């Protein structure tokens, strides 16, 4: 579960 | 890009005194989702990679000394040291951490108050050794002034001069809170010797009128 | 201790490529995402590329897209920026900071940069000129002396007075760059009588051209 960056 | 503007490029400061600094955004950094403005403040010392003091506008890092209060929300923002220490004189940045591209704010540098001093200007002719190669740089050192706001104006034979002046300047000095400047005018040997007087004129806060350092061949 | 340790930032000609590595400890690299961040010569720092914790999600600015790629290696447990097609304005120090996943609070963990310098300039040694006054006593009855180092590339030179024995008096103005080559200067100050009686000499080392040189400040 690659998680999108929080600034994405 | 969400554009971060830092002001002022610098801020003088005595010690044990409250200082505030700013940053602003074009857009806003606040999301409703989490409930936070994502503007993170950083601090930097030469040699040292910057570090996180406040994150989400307001919230101080682990270890960050409690003088460091956060604030600012939306688009204008603030960094507030309630009581500055030697150990706090450094460049501070701000950053949109809200959304890519992560932009940081230009810089606000702390440099501390000292009493006024005027420079000890000193002019130097091109070393002969230089001229023996075909070049001729006049070095005018300019030392120990405070504040940093200074002119220097080269002038060949009363006429003003601009092309060929390169200027290095130092930071504030840690022993005495002083800055220094070196202005240097590099001409060729040929232009150098169709000339006679040379001056480095100098204006400063203390300089009632401008300190002049002429030599003359 | 989390540890991010960078390598790869050399002096390559513009149009060339450079690869940079960044090593991670004190956490499971796989759980957090890495970023690369450059600090330019006038010291503004700017985000180069951001990845995620396994990959896929790759993020860059428009300055960077096309040329640079951020990579990952979870067993070698290392972060890489492949930089390619280098413009001179890329010259910056490159830090691998990391993305704070759970918390959201910036880049609280930075490695200690790997300086990328891209120049078509080539290594020319310095010109050390001894700068004595036609004798001016400065403060008290002091005398300012001085040295100017013209025309060296790359960096650094290093400039002492009497081998560092003379530590006082001197200011040394930073390197600055004339014909895409640099210039540095300093003022050693002593109280008159030291000079011209007692030696004062400017020593200058430019390690990339192998030049140590020393210049005696001198009337005749």
């Amino acid at each position: 579960y690659d998680v999108p960056d929080y600034a994405s | 890009d969400i554009v971060m503007t830092q002001s002022p490029s610098s801020l003088t400061v005595t010690a044990g005194e409250k200082v505030t600094m700013s940053c602003t955004s074009s857009q806003s950094l606040f999301n409703s989702g989490k409930q936070k403005n994502y503007l993170t403040w950083y601090q930097q010392k030469p040699g040292q990679p910057p570090k996180v003091l406040i994150y989400w506008a307001s919230t101080r890092e682990s270890g960050v000394p409690d003088r460091f209060t956060g604030s600012g929300s939306g688009t204008d923002f603030t960094l507030t040291i309630s009581s500055v220490q030697a150990e706090d004189l450094a460049v501070y940045y701000c950053q949109n951490d809200y959304s890519n591209p992560l932009t940081f704010g230009g810089g606000t540098k702390l440099e501390l108050k000292r009493a006024d001093a005027a420079p000890t200007v000193s002019i130097f002719p091109p070393s002969s050794e230089q001229l023996t190669s075909g070049g001729a740089s006049v070095v005018c050192f300019l030392n120990n002034f405070y504040p940093k706001d200074i002119n220097v104006k080269w002038k060949i034979d009363g006429s003003e001069r601009q092309n060929g002046v390169l200027n290095s300047w130092t930071d504030q000095d840690s022993k005495d809170s002083t800055y220094s400047m070196s202005s240097t005018l590099t001409l060729t040997k040929d232009e150098y010797e169709r000339h006679n007087s040379y001056t480095c004129e100098a204006t400063h806060k203390t300089s009632t009128s401008p300190i002049v350092k002429s030599f003359n061949r | 201790e989390v540890q991010l340790v960078e390598s790869g930032g050399d002096l390559v000609k513009p149009g060339g490529s450079l690869k940079l590595s960044c090593a991670a400890s004190g956490f499971s690299f796989s759980s957090y995402g890495m970023s690369w961040v450059r600090q330019t010569p006038d010291k503004r720092l700017e985000w180069v590329a951001t990845i995620s914790n396994g990959g896929g999600y790759t993020y860059y600015p428009d300055s960077v897209k096309g040329r640079f790629t951020i990579s990952r290696d979870n067993a070698k447990n290392t972060l890489y920026l492949q930089m390619s097609s280098l413009k001179s304005e890329d010259s910056a120090m490159y830090y691998c900071a990391r993305r704070e996943r759970y918390d959201e609070n910036g880049f609280a963990y930075w490695g200690q940069g790997t300086l990328v310098t891209v120049s078509a300039a080539k290594t020319t040694a310095p010109s050390v000129y001894p700068l004595a006054p036609v004798c001016g006593d400065t403060t008290g009855s002091s005398v300012t002396l001085g040295c100017l180092v013209k025309g060296y590339f790359p960096e650094p030179v290093t400039l002492t007075w009497n081998s560092g024995s003379l530590s006082s008096g001197v200011h040394t103005f930073p390197a600055v760059l004339q014909s895409d080559l640099y210039t540095l200067s300093s003022s050693v100050t002593v109280t008159s009588s030291t000079w011209p009686s007692q030696s004062i000499t400017c020593n200058v080392a430019h390690p990339a051209s192998s030049t140590k040189v020393d210049k005696k400040i001198e009337p005749r």
